[PDB]
């Protein structure tokens, strides 16, 4: 399964349930409702960068194989955070 | 010259010998403040067999006294019977030269061959062949410092006999003199320039006289000084009459030693 | 090897991995099973290359260095409209704001 | 009590290779028998290094400019085994994964200096979290409680 993730300028973001669940907040987003999560805050620049980070950690967690570094440009690095801060990732 | 076992606490073990385990410890004695001390220790009690063979081992380190050779701190006979050694605090020469790889200048190297080369000559002068000169033998009291270990202790431990440090003459006709120290010696150069790697390495003990006598020897350590190099190269003449003397080792090292500690 | 991927239309980007020695057909297909068209509906691009359905990605310069799962490279897609294609258009992303003083040397 | 996390003083030599697979310079760190860390000297990144030590001590690997944490073989300590075939013991030196967060606030301590964490334009919580360094004694507190923790666990 695959889900949406919608940035605040309107980027849809298709990726591995799996992947997405990789944030607490977006688990939290995904279980409660008695899937498409929408994020009024966080911008496509910052919220494309958090999906390449899920692909990361799925691939290199529990891997014996060298692990490069995740790369964070110093333009996003303060906007990255908050959004980490607030996804729980 | 007995000491006062309560004025002696047992620390952790440091090694083990032919007899029994070595512990580092303590000794404050009436006489001076507290004093760092290795404490060799016998398994067995026998008399005249063992406690004679292991007593002897003190007897042979009374004789010496100079600043680069471990001295004898004293014995106790009383059971467990234990033997009290000046303590190198810095532990194996091998394992420092590692640890300090990148931070040992090429100065406080040759002070260390320096060193070792005074407590040879000293050797020699009272008609002494140690026979088990290595890197693994040798002691760190500080970063200027080393000495020469308990000779008991140094035996074959070298790493059986210890072919890849042996002059030829020794290998071929177990003849043991200072002019085959001074080949051992300069093995023992090459390890402290080399910073404790082993000589003749992935080298069978039965192949090494066979390489000696076709003329090859250790190659000169990265960052050696030409005129080191050529000093080893002497001590590794196959004709133990070609060799230096402790005596012109003294003399050229310390010529080298200033000649480098000038440079930098 | 593992090739980490952005198919990126207008608004809309996947995140997929694939093979160096999948052909693009086999993207379509992912993209088929994620967006419900079908690979004959469906044109992929390499900047502004057209893809062949028969070439690897690895043979469209999609490979381990270029494809990271950290760095993912980016493939263009456009589906057909009516009888013909429509072009190939991806928005780009937000802008991040200027440097802040504390951060620069 | 005693500290759980030391180095047994077995003296059975053991010849590991330090290989740093990381792009970091590495410090590995030796705990010795009273568990205290000893800084040991650097590994340069891709460099592996034949060293000696012994069967059941304790080392662990940081970040030698910003003490981040690193993994030894997939986990947070390395002990030394018996050497068997004469084959040495590799200790394969990596980045972990590091969360996200954790990655930020690495990046934007490196481009900040400590007195301008305050200049940046985020809410408190963030300038405390850039303000708690990462330390190998904070590690070595929270390696000892998972330990006591693990030992505990099953009645
Ligand atoms: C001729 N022979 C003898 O006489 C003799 C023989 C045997 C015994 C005693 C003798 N007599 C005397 C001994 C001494 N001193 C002395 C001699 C030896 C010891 N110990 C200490 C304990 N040691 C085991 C250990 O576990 N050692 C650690 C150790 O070696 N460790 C930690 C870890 O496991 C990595 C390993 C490392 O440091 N290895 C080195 C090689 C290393 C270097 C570099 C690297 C790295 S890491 C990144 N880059 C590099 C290059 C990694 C490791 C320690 C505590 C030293 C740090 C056995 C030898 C201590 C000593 O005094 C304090 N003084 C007087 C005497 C006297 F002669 F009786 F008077
Ligand atoms: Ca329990």
């Amino acid at each position: 399964m695959y889900v949406k993730l919608i940035s605040s300028d309107g980027h849809e973001f298709i990726v591995k349930r799996e992947h997405a669940l990789t944030s607490g907040t977006i688990k939290a987003m995904l279980s409660g409702p008695g899937n498409e999560v929408n994020f009024r805050e966080i911008p496509s620049h910052v919220l494309s960068k958090v999906c390449m980070y899920f692909t990361y950690k799925v691939r290199y967690t529990n891997s014996s194989t060298e692990i490069p570094e995740f790369p964070i440009a110093p333009e996003i690095a303060l906007e990255l955070l908050m959004a980490a801060n607030f996804l729980d990732c | 010259y007995e000491i006062q076992r309560e004025r002696i606490e047992l620390g952790r073990c440091i090694g083990e010998g032919q007899f029994g385990d070595v512990h580092q410890g303590i000794y404050m004695s009436p006489e001076n403040p507290a004093l760092a001390v290795a404490i060799k220790t016998c398994k067995n009690c026998t008399s005249d067999s063992v406690r004679e063979k292991f007593l002897q081992e003190a007897l042979t380190m009374r004789q010496f006294d100079h600043p680069h050779i471990v001295k004898l701190i004293g014995v106790i006979t009383e059971n467990p019977v234990w033997i009290i050694m000046e303590l190198c605090t810095l532990g194996e020469l091998r394992s420092f030269l590692q640890v300090r790889k990148y931070s040992l200048d090429l100065a406080s190297l040759i002070l260390y061959a320096y060193q070792l080369s005074t407590a040879l000559a000293y050797l020699e002068s009272k008609r002494f062949v140690h026979r088990d000169i290595a890197a693994r033998n040798v002691l760190v009291s500080s970063n200027d410092c080393v000495k020469l270990g308990d000779f008991g202790l140094s035996r074959y431990m070298e790493d059986k006999l210890p072919i890849k440090w042996m002059a030829p003459e020794s290998i071929n006709f177990r003849r043991f003199t200072s002019a085959s120290d001074v080949w051992m010696f300069g093995v023992c150069m090459w390890e402290i320039l080399m910073h404790g790697v082993k000589p003749f390495q992935g080298v069978k003990n039965n192949d090494v006289i066979g390489r000696i006598e076709n003329g090859e020897r250790l190659p000169m350590p990265p960052n050696c000084p030409p005129t080191l190099y050529s000093l080893m190269t002497k001590c590794w003449a196959y004709d133990p009459s070609r060799r230096p003397r402790f005596t012109e080792l003294k003399a050229q090292l310390s010529t080298i030693l200033e000649e480098e500690k000038a440079q930098q | 090897m593992d090739v980490f991927l952005m198919i990126r239309r207008h608004k809309t980007t996947i995140f997929t991995d694939a093979k160096e020695s999948s052909t693009v057909f086999e993207l379509k297909r992912i993209v088929e099973g994620i967006l419900k068209r079908p690979p004959d509906e469906q044109r992929l691009y390499k900047d502004d290359q057209l893809l062949d359905d028969g070439k690897t990605l690895g043979e469209c310069g999609f490979t381990s260095q270029t494809a990271r799962p950290q760095a993912p490279a980016t493939v263009g897609l456009a589906f057909r409209a009516d009888d013909t294609f429509e072009a190939l258009c991806i928005e780009p992303f937000s802008s991040p704001p200027e440097l802040p003083d504390v951060m620069k040397p | 009590p005693r500290p759980v996390l030391r180095s047994v003083n077995s003296r059975e030599p053991s010849q590991v290779i330090f290989c740093n697979r990381s792009p970091r310079v590495v410090l590995p760190v030796w705990l010795n028998f009273d568990g205290e860390p000893q800084p040991y000297p650097t590994l340069p990144p891709g460099t592996g290094r034949r060293i000696h030590s012994y069967r059941g001590h304790l080392w662990l690997f940081r970040d030698a400019g910003t003490h981040d944490g690193l993994l030894v073989n997939q986990t947070e300590l390395f002990v030394p085994s018996l050497n068997v075939d004469g084959q040495p013991i590799f200790a394969n030196i990596t980045l972990p994964v590091y969360t996200l967060k954790e990655r930020c606030l690495q990046v934007v301590r490196s481009l900040v200096k400590p007195e301008n964490y305050r200049r940046l334009d985020i809410v408190r919580s963030l300038y405390e979290d850039l303000e708690d360094h990462p330390n190998v004694q904070k590690d070595l507190e929270r390696l000892t409680q998972e330990r006591i923790a693990h030992q505990r666990m099953g009645d």
